[PDB]
């Protein structure tokens, strides 16, 4: 994945 | 407190004049904004709170909102390209890029994070950032004498975030970016973490994912025998790009390949063309292919590590994708090879398996194998032997399969079949 989300 | 406001709320708390209240509310929507399903993103864009944010990350008075609205902004420009676009089009980028420096840890960490998927869109947001002058203050960060000592998540971030900045293609990254970059990779590609392996593996995958100069960029920095060895890990997630990494390493110039072989790759390619995934046999063989295709001395090579009879597996029992790159591998050796060398395939038993793929419904295939077949047929009448193929190719079916491709759409195939049955059948 290129891009991360935060949890 | 700030457990599932509504966005009306969240925009009431941010347009107070109160700034205890935009950071309540801002935390508010940090929580909509991180929760497990269907984040409200474009609820909060359409209600115009990016630009807020943004100006908050300023707030070096209030580090709270700082972290807040650069949290809530890291997973904005997590989504779309529209939704990233949106958080670039506020400003977002030089406002990270100046938390890089800040003196809270959890915050400069939270603007690394940010500016990981803001490059990770694509091309043109990678070098936005870059002019932008992310990387300097990217690097400094990771400028100890012992990366042990920087807490895990923070370097796996770090990490992260640089190879967005070396990913993606048309273009490549600015090489001068890719050469300020490049030392600090090396280092975390010797770094004992299995992500920071896994990411750094990933970033010189792309960097070699080019024409020879970029390939050629890495490998005079001497990583190739350190990606040899993540060759050999235990762990999938460092194997796959490191793999990626030196297959493509391997579509550059033969003296690059030379340096593979040298490093000793070659000693894995049993365990990987025999892997239980699919996708890295389908590279190992992909891989092998592109060495196949060198010198002769390569080719040799191949042969003395016992990597003949390991593509001769494949191309009799494997995924469908990788008997396609098994059949592109022997045509290389094929074409490439001595007499002797190519003597030694059929001795393998390359032929029955190379015939039985004959009954693919797939032109490349077939026309790859036809290649194979006539530079096979071409070492024979070196040594006087074609009888002797035509029979082996006759026992096992294959010229069965021959004929019928006479009879087939495509050109070269019809071609390529008449030819051999009216030149040795």
């Amino acid at each position: 994945v290129a891009k991360k989300y935060r949890n | 407190g700030t457990v599932n406001w509504s966005v009306e709320d969240i925009v009431k708390g941010i347009n107070s004049n109160n700034l205890e209240s935009q950071l309540q509310a801002t935390q508010a929507a940090r929580k909509l904004l991180s929760r497990e399903k269907q984040p409200p993103i474009d609820n909060i864009i359409r209600a115009g709170l990016i630009p807020k944010f943004v100006s908050f990350l300023g707030k070096t008075d209030c580090s709270p909102i700082q972290f807040e609205s650069a949290w809530a902004l890291t997973n904005i420009a997590s989504g779309t390209s529209e939704q990233t676009k949106a958080v670039v089009d506020g400003g977002a980028i030089p406002a990270f890029i100046s938390l890089l420096a800040s003196p809270h840890a959890h915050i400069s960490e939270q603007a690394v994070w940010a500016l990981g998927n803001i490059a990770g869109d694509g091309s043109a947001f990678r070098d936005l950032v870059i002019k932008h002058g992310a990387i300097d203050p990217l690097l400094a960060l990771l400028a100890v004498p012992d990366l042990s000592t920087l807490a895990c998540g923070y370097l796996r971030n770090l990490t992260w975030t640089l190879s967005n900045l070396c990913r993606n293609k048309n273009p490549a990254p600015p090489l001068d970016a890719v050469e300020q970059i490049l030392p600090t990779l090396v280092r975390l590609l010797h770094h004992n973490d299995p992500e920071v392996l896994a990411d750094s593996c990933w970033a010189i995958s792309y960097l070699t994912d080019g024409p020879n100069e970029r390939i050629e960029m890495v490998v005079k920095k001497g990583v190739v025998p350190q990606l040899v060895k993540l060759l050999g890990a235990t762990e999938l997630p460092i194997v796959t790009p490191a793999l990626r990494a030196i297959g493509n390493i391997v579509t550059g110039t033969d003296e690059q390949t030379q340096k593979v072989i040298d490093a000793g790759a070659l000693a894995v390619f049993p365990s990987l063309l025999t892997n239980p995934k699919t996708n890295i046999q389908k590279e190992a063989t992909w891989t092998m292919s592109n060495i196949t295709a060198g010198r002769q001395d390569q080719i040799q090579q191949v042969v003395n590590h016992g990597l003949v009879p390991f593509l001769v597996g494949v191309l009799s029992k494997a995924d469908f994708k990788t008997q396609k790159e098994a059949a592109w591998a022997i045509t290389n050796y094929t074409s490439g090879g001595t007499v002797e060398q190519i003597v030694y395939l059929v001795h393998c038993g390359i032929i029955e398996p190379l015939m039985n793929l004959l009954s693919a419904k797939d032109t490349k295939i077939i026309q790859v194998i036809l290649d194979a077949i006539s530079n096979i047929f071409q070492a024979a009448e070196k040594l006087g032997e074609t009888e002797k193929l035509s029979i082996m190719i006759e026992e096992c079916g294959g010229l069965d399969k021959i004929e019928a491709l006479q009879r087939h759409e495509n050109e070269s195939v019809y071609k390529a079949s008449l030819n051999l049955i009216e030149k040795y059948f």
